[PDB]
RNA sequence: CCCGGCGAGGGGAGUGAAAAAGAACCUGAAACCGUGUACGUACAAGCAGUGGGAGCACGCUUAGGCGUGUGACUGCGUACC
RNA sequence: GUAACGGGGCUAAACCAUGCACCGAAGCUGCGGCAGCGACGCUUAUGCGUUGUUGGGUAGGGGAGCGUUCUGUAAGCCUGCGAAGGUGUGCUGUGAGGCAUGCUGGAGGUAUCAGAAGUGCGAAUGCUGACAUAAGUAACGAUAAAGCGGGUGAAAAGCCC
């Protein structure tokens, strides 16, 4: 807190309480007693923890049977109208639509989706299988995610 | 010199007891103007007991 | 009908005000008038002349009859008070308090 | 159901007559106390006088046991430093007889308004004629 | 398995001592300190 | 005409028709009791004392509600002492109309 | 996570102040004295809910005894007499009886009075 | 437009969803200060409550010893940290 | 100031003995209810027709909870057919508290399960602001001194002449 260290009035002889700074936390305008700084509130998840949870989530959604399959997931043009259509006739809302390589013409659509999210088999994390309804996994990201857990 | 307790609400309503003010208890009429007046005073208009004694 | 006038901010404590406003509570507006006129305060001048507000505004606003009229309410509150410092010896200033009122006249022919 | 309360607006208060003659004092004082608290009374609220009210004749005629007479000592302060005075039992007796038995039932009777306000149906008389012949009361012997 | 119906295993995650703060909590005013020595006094303790 | 009988720990002086409030039984609302063990029968003339109890003494009642009574709080507290303690109560009660005395 | 106290703070006061209500002056507005007079209250209460126990029993004896005296027997052999007698009428029942069946009292009182001859 | 000193301030009118948003202006708590109504209080002694409890007022109930407010009288009772 | 039974008063209402009755506590019992610690038959993620016992408490240790703000769940749910906040009322929970609802208010609030804390104030001669009290009291600052007429003005002891 700016300001100065002079007593703001003598220690004895007033009635007052007894002061030493203007910046005593007790004060109006003084400083915040267990001021915060930065800190990093990132935790150590061991890398068979991750990857155990990663397996229980999966096997979870196939037990729920949020996990969809499929041989491909192709957009032919880079549009929403042409997903929002393929989503709909697939009987899909939120979703998470998990390719093994990134098609450029499918990320673009999606992105005006807000609650489609297309990811590659590399870009998976705990939470966004959970937070979506529906799993989407083309046959070839079934072969990545299963030769990254095992 | 000064008090050992802050006294009520009540005390202090009780020593204001007295501190009412009384009315005029009756204004008195002149026999000519008919003017309203304190007692043994003189009218606003200069009347006393009938009598015009005031310019004014 | 009931008419209201008020005089707010009016320079002068709500417990001198109070005394004068006491005589005039629930009186014909003649004989209260008469009251102020030989009240030897400072309040009764301001309270007369609220008093004469109200009946005027049940005249002009409202329908009629100055000799219907009666002091149906009044009261004084508490305003905001100016704070003054005034220096009293060895340096020590006391924090002085100019009291303000908020003065109500309720004026009814029923 | 709540247990009764004798209400005072409906109480009734019986009148009695007692002679003082040749009683003790404090036998005797103790009798008029009950009576007059309403202990005798099956419908006995003690926050209500449902009491009765009493005479008493000849109060300067009541006994006193031992040398009490001559030794028994009534003292009371004036409120005036030195103001202690005093009475004996006789110089009471030859003085304000009916203050010695109601002082000594005063004593006996609750303190506070309901005993004060017990106290006022005892009516005390040093000789053998009262004057309330209208209130048509009873003989009690105590 | 939905982002509220997630739950830690029962005895992971013992609430935490709060000290000062009343006396339903059992650690109000001297917030088990104590009292009035050198082990109470903020930053009061002997070395190792 | 009144009898005395004991239900829950308390005595009550009850009448034909008198709805007495008494402790939790576990009786329905669409039910009867019978106090049989009655101290007392009075019929304004015959009045009958149990020597412990009226032999053929018989209290029919039927209970018309269960309930909780009314809020009562428990403060402890030790001046100087850092200790207060503050409890709730509701006591359970079972209202009885009581539909006939019989000795 | 700055945590503002006003609203929680207004209610614990209120509460309180509630609670205060018909007590004497700062007893009814200030919450500093209104949670003394509080819990003072609620300390008297719980020890009235003995007390009342004890002041009841009280009233009912004396009720007894001067019905038992007026029907002739004070209440120390009344009551022996009905213990005697079997009799376990409580004292809150004999002193109901006194005030309003004053006839039930008497056989009652004979009945004690029949034990102990 | 009206009272008022060509005042302060106020009452109407009008604006506006709202002026119970009028610039001393969103919401508008508390202490504190008042007006009004109900009940109590001028023979009464103390942490001012608590338990009991009349009476009065106001609602309820189709009578029903229950509800609200007040609280004469009475038992107990010397605040908090 | 009685003041060396607490008082009244007591010749027992004192004392000694001999007894029988009563009063007397939050002790014991009785009725109803909560919780802890054990131990038990059916049977089982046990909870009970059950059973036994315990349950005053500072420092202090242990255990379980309330609520507050923020994050996710949530581009969802409630909300101008009236959010938060404020103020009453009713109901409810062992408690912190919670639910509903009138009035005000006039636009935001947030279940659930988790997560993080500037998380709960009556005290610190605490800090700031606001408002009391004393009190309509003291005082209005040199004891060089004012008085009248006229004027102006809503009003003149104080201004003008
Ligand atoms: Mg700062
Ligand atoms: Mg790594
Ligand atoms: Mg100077
Ligand atoms: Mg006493
Ligand atoms: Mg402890
Ligand atoms: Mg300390
Ligand atoms: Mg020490
Ligand atoms: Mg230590
Ligand atoms: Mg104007
Ligand atoms: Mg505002
Ligand atoms: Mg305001
Ligand atoms: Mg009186
Ligand atoms: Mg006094
Ligand atoms: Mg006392
Ligand atoms: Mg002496
Ligand atoms: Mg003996
Ligand atoms: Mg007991
Ligand atoms: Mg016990
Ligand atoms: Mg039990
Ligand atoms: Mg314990
Ligand atoms: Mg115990
Ligand atoms: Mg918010
Ligand atoms: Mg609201
Ligand atoms: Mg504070
Ligand atoms: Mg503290
Ligand atoms: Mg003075
Ligand atoms: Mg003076
Ligand atoms: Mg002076
Ligand atoms: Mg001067
Ligand atoms: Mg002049």
């Amino acid at each position: 807190v700016t300001g100065s260290g002079k007593k703001p009035w003598r220690q004895k002889g007033t009635g007052r309480a007894r002061s030493g700074s203007i910046k005593s936390p007790i004060w109006r305008s003084g400083g915040v007693t267990f001021a915060a700084r930065p800190q990093d509130h990132s935790q150590k998840v061991n890398k068979k923890m991750y990857r155990g949870a990663l397996k229980s989530i999966l096997s979870e959604l196939v037990r729920q049977d949020r996990l969809i399959v499929v041989e491909k997931f192709s957009v032919e043009a880079p549009k929403t109208k042409l997903l929002a259509q393929k989503l709909k006739d697939m009987a899909l809302e939120d979703v998470l639509i998990i390719t093994g390589e990134l098609d450029e013409n499918l990320f673009l659509a999606a992105r005006n989706l807000h609650k489609v999210d297309v990811r590659d088999a590399t870009g998976i994390d705990p939470v966004s299988l959970i937070a979506f309804d529906k799993v989407v996994m083309t046959a070839d990201a079934v072969k990545q995610v299963e030769e990254m857990l095992a | 010199a000064v008090q050992q307790n802050k006294p009520t609400r009540s005390k202090r309503g009780m020593r204001r007891s007295h501190d009412a003010l009384t009315a005029v208890t009756s204004l008195s009429v002149d026999k000519t103007s008919g003017e309203k007046h304190l007692r043994h005073h003189i009218t606003a208009d200069g009347y006393y007991r009938g009598r015009k004694v005031i310019a004014k | 009908m009931e008419t209201i006038a008020k005089h707010r901010h009016a320079r002068s404590s709500a417990q001198k005000v109070r005394l004068v406003a006491d005589l005039i509570r629930g009186k014909k507006v003649s004989q209260a008038l008469d009251i102020l006129t030989y009240t030897n305060k400072k309040a009764a001048v301001l309270v007369k002349k609220v008093l004469e507000s109200a009946i005027a505004n049940a005249e002009h606003n409202d329908g009629a009859d100055i000799d219907d009229l009666k002091v149906t309410k009044i009261f004084v509150d508490e305003g905001p008070s100016m704070k003054r410092i005034m220096p009293r010896a060895k340096g020590r200033a006391d924090r002085i308090l100019k009291r303000t009122s908020h003065i109500t006249v309720v004026v009814s022919d029923r | 159901m709540k247990t009764f309360t004798a209400k005072p607006e409906t109480v009734k208060r019986d009148w009695y007559v007692v002679d003082a003659t040749g009683k003790t004092l404090g036998r005797l004082a103790t009798e008029l106390a009950r009576r007059l608290r309403g202990k005798h009374k099956a419908e006995y609220t003690p926050h209500v006088d449902t009491g009765d009210y009493i005479i008493v004749l000849n109060a300067d005629k009541v006994a006193v046991t031992g040398n009490k007479r001559t030794d028994k000592v009534y003292y009371h302060h004036t409120g005036h430093i030195g103001g202690i005075k005093q009475a004996t039992f006789e110089e009471m007796i030859a003085r304000r007889p009916e203050r010695v038995i109601e002082i000594a039932v005063k004593g006996m009777l609750p303190k506070g308004p309901l005993g004060r306000a017990m106290f006022r149906k005892l009516k005390v008389y040093a000789g053998n004629e009262h004057n309330h012949a209208a209130q048509q009361p009873q003989v009690l012997d105590i | 398995m939905r982002l509220n119906t997630l739950s830690p295993a029962e005895g992971s995650k013992k609430a935490g001592k709060r000290l000062g703060r009343g006396i339903g909590s059992g650690l109000g005013k001297t917030g088990g300190r104590g009292h009035k020595g050198q082990k109470s006094r903020s930053g009061g303790g002997v070395r190792r | 005409m009144y009898a005395v009988f004991q239900s829950g720990g308390k005595q009550h002086r009850v009448s034909e028709g008198q709805t007495v409030r008494l402790e939790k039984l576990d009786i329905a609302t669409g039910e009867t009791v019978e106090f049989a063990e009655v101290l007392m029968i009075a019929n304004g003339e015959e009045v009958k004392i149990g020597v412990p109890f009226v032999d053929g003494g018989v209290i029919k009642a039927e209970v018309v509600a269960h309930g909780r009574g009314e809020k009562v709080k428990i403060v402890k507290f030790r001046r100087r002492k850092h200790y207060r303690k503050q409890q709730g109560h509701r006591q359970w009660f079972t209202d009885v109309k009581i539909t006939g005395i019989s000795a | 996570a700055r945590v503002k106290r006003g609203v929680i703070a207004r209610a614990r006061h209120k509460k309180i102040l509630k609670q205060a209500k018909g007590y004497y002056g700062a007893r009814s507005r200030v919450y500093r004295v209104a949670f003394q007079a509080v819990i003072k209250a609620g300390q008297y209460a719980y020890r009235d809910r003995r007390q009342r126990k004890r002041q009841f029993r009280q009233l009912w004896i004396a009720r007894i005894n001067a019905a038992a005296r007026q029907n002739g027997i004070s209440y120390s052999k009344f009551i022996n007499g009905l213990k005697k007698a079997s009799v376990e009428i409580d004292r809150k029942i004999l002193a109901d009886i006194a005030v309003f069946d004053k006839v039930a009292f008497t056989a009652l009182v004979e009945k004690a009075k029949a034990a102990l001859a």
